[PDB]
């Protein structure tokens, strides 16, 4: 116990920084709740982190890719590739758009009807989980409501039995 | 667990045990309840054609 | 009390925290509202999740940058591909063969010429592939005459690609658009990138749903049968000890 | 099975479905026939003996 | 306080509940219906999934 | 502390309803259970929701057949494409040996 309480000071002070750890209720359960949290939110802040690393290492490989592409199509293709009409650069933006929203590794059909398709399925099945979900919540609702409900009359019930019986042993 | 445990310490009596027993008390008033106070019946018709 | 509690559920969905815990420890409460900001919605530092969207967005900047080149690199091989295969077919006209045999060579001499400009540093002595320099692939190129005009015709080519490409997205997407004129097919297409990120914004809020309707659940789960017990605790106890006991001895004597 | 035991128990309980019985209604009808007949009894006793 | 919590929290309650019920009681006339429906909605799930 | 006449006799009709009215603890615990948000009373899938989902269903077939036939005529357009492909391979193959 002295162990965990010593892990969770630190990352509190870690957590509020310069301020004043605040004073809190130091139980076994407070400090069960903290310790979980604690373990959480390291294993959480390294996982990030590791994240955040990759992210920066790939925006800076796209960016080499992305020159490497422009500079082959300029000398291969000239300039006017780049000088596409108002209409062609509106077309180039919504497949440039369309395949950002999908998150494809690149803009041919192999990649797009797939995407597609999993985001339709997708939506339909947790739309109809909800549904299930909303029926299941609504049927214990009720279930409950019958619970509580019989739970007083039963409680009524007994009192008034209990008012008989003693009456009736009074006359016994 | 929770619930095991609140239905462990609200078991004395076994719902199964008590529906037993309130059924074997059913069976006794009937056996030996009912005649005796049918007989009693039976019995004071009798003391009033004495009458 | 109970506002405290649904404030720290919904930031920290992974606490079990139940509103006896709150009430006996008011001060532990405190904290845990000082901490929610401090802790993003998914249990990480504020600040490691501020750095990772920061990140994000870079990221999504320079993948926008690549995959516009991307999609006319790609374009300009599928079109070389069809031309290809016309080739093949015998259906090619003298003047797309031109095109192509030109467009092939120039993009050709563009992806050679790089193999050997290992941009790398002059260093004036760095021993070329084969012993060539660039010099000797531009050579290999077509006239300049004919350079210049496979690069127009490629530019009036590529427009109606992207149109093609833009189309064929919209037909799997919406393929009821296909008995559509092309005047609204274009002005679909406008709006299709916007749709999809509609459609994946309800998915995320349809996800937001299900977690919080399945939090509700747990709850009454966890709260119906402690509600049976004590309806059965009460019938018990006028089982055993007002019909077994007391009524039974009333009605004997 | 806890819905199990509570339906059962109820059932056993409430036989007419709207009221707890302590008593068993055979035997509750068998004593009120009996006071019945005992009055009888008392009525007849009590004119003979005035 | 407490008298007016419990009578609006009963009424708000019960008011859910009716709520809930008074829709029931049309629903059992429609209740053929409802099944034929169910078994085609579990007969197009079923398609969708094949698809 | 103010209970409008129309709560009061709506209590009272309840009352009389034979309905049993919840002690606070009661309505406590239930009431827990009542999520503020709006959700919108479960309007009991009026057989006008099934319809509907019975229509969306049919909607959602009708997609996937569509989709399905625009897949198999990509799948056999692009089965074709890659049997010219290995074609040209072959072709490029005798201009590299013309080469060597």
């Amino acid at each position: 116990m002295d162990e965990k309480s010593t892990k969770i000071i630190m990352w509190l002070k870690k957590m509020f920084g310069d301020k004043p750890l605040p004073p809190y209720e130091v139980n076994t359960r407070t400090m069960e709740i903290l310790y979980q949290l604690a373990e959480w939110n390291e294993a959480r802040d390294k996982d990030l982190s590791l994240v955040t690393e990759d992210l920066k290492l790939k925006s800076a490989e796209v960016k080499a890719e992305a020159k490497y592409l422009q500079d082959l199509l300029t000398e291969g293709l000239g300039p006017s590739y780049t000088n596409l009409s108002r209409m062609g650069n509106n077309y180039l933006n919504q497949i440039v758009d369309s395949c950002l929203a999908l998150e494809l590794k690149n803009s041919s059909l192999s990649s797009y009807i797939p995407a597609v398709n999993d985001l339709s399925s997708e939506l339909v099945a947790i739309e109809l989980n909800n549904q299930e979900m909303e029926a299941e919540l609504t049927s214990l609702r009720k279930k409950l409501t019958e619970a509580l409900v019989l739970e007083k009359s039963l409680e009524r019930d007994l009192k008034k039995a209990e008012e008989q019986c003693n009456f009736e042993k009074a006359k016994v | 667990s929770k619930t095991q445990r609140a239905l462990q310490k609200n078991t004395n009596p076994d719902t199964d045990a008590l529906l037993k027993s309130l059924s074997d008390h059913y069976s006794l008033e009937l056996d030996e309840m009912v005649p005796k106070m049918q007989r009693l019946i039976q019995q004071c018709e009798k003391h009033q054609e004495y009458g | 009390m109970a506002q405290t509690l649904q404030y720290v559920s919904s930031r920290l969905s992974m606490l079990q925290i139940d509103e006896e815990d709150l009430e006996r420890n008011a001060q532990f409460g405190k904290v845990l509202i000082e901490l929610c900001p401090l802790l993003g919605p998914n249990g990480g530092s504020a600040n490691l999740n501020r750095e990772l969207e920061e990140t994000r967005r870079e990221l999504l900047l320079q993948r926008k940058m690549w995959m516009r080149s991307e999609v006319i690199y790609q374009l300009v091989q599928e079109m070389l591909l069809d031309l290809q295969v016309r080739k093949l077919e015998g259906s090619l006209t003298e003047e797309e063969r031109k095109f192509q045999d030109g467009l092939q060579q120039c993009m050709l001499v563009s992806e050679c010429s790089r193999l050997l400009t290992a941009d790398s540093v002059p260093p004036s002595d760095s021993t070329s592939i084969l012993g060539l320099d660039k010099q000797d692939l531009l050579d290999l190129l077509p006239p300049n005459m004919l350079v210049l005009w496979v690069r127009d015709r490629l530019q009036k080519q590529l427009e109606e690609a992207l149109k093609k490409k833009c189309f064929t997205f919209l037909s799997f997407h919406q393929p009821e658009t296909d008995e559509e004129g092309d005047v609204l097919r274009a002005a679909k297409v406008l709006r299709l990138a916007s749709t999809l990120e509609d459609e994946k914004r309800r998915l995320q809020n349809e996800q937001e749903k299900h977690q919080e309707m399945r939090a509700l659940l747990e709850k009454q789960q966890e709260i119906y049968p402690h509600v049976l017990l004590r309806c059965l605790s009460l019938l018990r106890q006028a089982a055993s000890e007002l019909r077994l006991r007391a009524q039974s001895d009333i009605d004997r004597i | 099975k806890l819905d199990s035991h509570l339906k059962e128990l109820r059932d056993f309980m409430y036989p007419e479905g709207n009221t707890l019985m302590l008593t068993t209604p055979e035997l509750s009808g068998e004593f009120h026939q009996l006071g019945s007949q005992l009055e009888k009894l008392n009525h007849i006793t009590v004119e003979i003996l005035g | 306080h407490r008298t007016v919590r419990k009578i609006e929290g009963n009424l708000l309650w019960y008011q859910q509940l009716q709520h809930t019920e008074a829709q029931r009681t049309a629903e059992e006339e429609q209740q053929q219906r409802r099944k034929q429906l169910c078994k085609e909605i579990l007969e197009l799930r079923a398609e969708l999934h094949h698809l | 502390n103010v209970v409008p006449d129309e709560k009061l006799q709506a209590f009272n009709t309840l009352k009389e309803s034979g309905k049993p009215v919840l002690d606070e603890k009661a309505l406590d615990e239930v009431l827990k259970t009542f999520s503020i948000s709006k959700v919108p009373a479960i309007e009991e899938v009026a057989i006008e929701k099934l319809e509907e989902e019975v229509k969306a269903l049919q909607k959602q077939k009708n997609l996937h057949i569509r989709r399905r036939n625009k897949l198999q005529m990509v799948e056999s357009g692009n089965r074709q494409m890659c049997l010219k492909s290995k074609d040209k391979e072959e072709e490029t193959g005798r201009a590299f040996q013309e080469v060597l």
